[PDB]
């Protein structure tokens, strides 16, 4: 049920498995045609790329992390400190 | 040459410091003096001309400490009572639930030997608000909460209560479970709905705290 920017108790960093999601969905719109965001220096494989694109922190997706309760916290895939 | 009587007596003087232990816990002003009364004053500030103990007069009256009071307000005293009567019978239990309810005792702890007449177990519930509450001396001779395995418990006040549920956003139906008549609960003298934290020690963390609403 929407909780502010401010007063987020849940983790900085990204989940393996929020990381895991994100490098697969990113990678279908890839495989897709869809545009990228990073500069291909070479890589043609579309998980390579994405993965590329989370390093670059040029993926613009959201996490939406629910609560048991049923309220839930908002984190930008930018935000995420990533490190796993 | 006192045979069983010697020993007998011995577990009425355990069990009263239990009762003395578990009162003070529960939030009643006790003196730890009071508690360890060693035996040889409790053959004599407690027994008659023959080596026989009178429990009549071992019943006393227990109040809320001033600490105990600044959390829980609605704590008003406590009586205890040791039946002289083994098996208690429905005439001598409603003296007993009458004296509460006299006295205006918010609760009344009846502690008896062998057991009690069903009847008379029927005549308990019948002083609302005030609750009373019955133990059989063989299950005080010693305090259970004094053993490695029992954890330390605390009564939540209804405020920690809602703290608690605030914070963990949860509904009271979400939280472990601990049953009425269970030792500890038994020992608190825990009331539906009420919760208790438990801290024990872990081996994993430090200490590791816990809690569960009496069902």
């Amino acid at each position: 049920k929407a909780i502010p920017k401010d007063q987020r108790a849940t983790t900085p960093y990204m989940t393996k498995y929020e990381r895991a999601r994100i490098l697969g969905t990113r990678a279908l719109q890839i495989s897709m045609n869809a545009p990228v965001f990073v500069d291909l220096e070479g890589e043609t494989d579309p998980l390579r790329i994405a993965m590329k694109e989370l390093a670059e922190k040029k993926i613009p997706l959201v996490i939406r992390r629910y609560l048991p309760d049923g309220s839930f916290e908002d984190w930008s895939v930018e935000e995420l400190i990533v490190d796993l | 040459m006192d045979q069983e009587n010697e020993r007998n007596i011995s577990r009425l003087w355990r069990a009263f410091r239990t009762v003395k232990e578990m009162v003070k816990d529960r939030g009643y002003f006790i003196t730890q003096e009071e508690v360890e009364l060693p035996l040889e004053d409790f053959k004599a500030k407690y027994c008659d001309s023959m080596g026989r103990p009178q429990r009549k007069m071992m019943s006393f009256q227990a109040n809320p400490t001033e600490e105990s009071i600044s959390k829980f307000p609605d704590m008003g005293s406590l009586w205890v009572e040791f039946c002289d009567e083994p098996s208690v019978g429905v005439k001598t239990m409603k003296t007993f639930v009458i004296h509460i309810q006299e006295k205006n005792f918010q609760t009344g702890i009846f502690v008896y030997q062998n057991n009690i007449t069903p009847s008379a177990m029927k005549l308990v519930p019948s002083i609302p608000p005030a609750t009373i509450e019955t133990f059989n001396e063989a299950a005080l001779v010693v305090n259970i909460t004094h053993h490695e395995l029992v954890p330390k418990h605390i009564r939540l006040s209804s405020d920690e209560k809602r703290e608690l549920l605030k914070r963990y956003r949860l509904k009271e139906s979400q939280l472990p479970r601990i049953q009425r008549a269970d030792p500890v609960a038994l020992y608190l003298g825990l009331k539906r709905g009420e919760v208790v934290k438990i801290i024990r020690k872990s081996e994993t963390s430090g200490r590791y705290a816990s809690y569960r609403i009496c069902m």
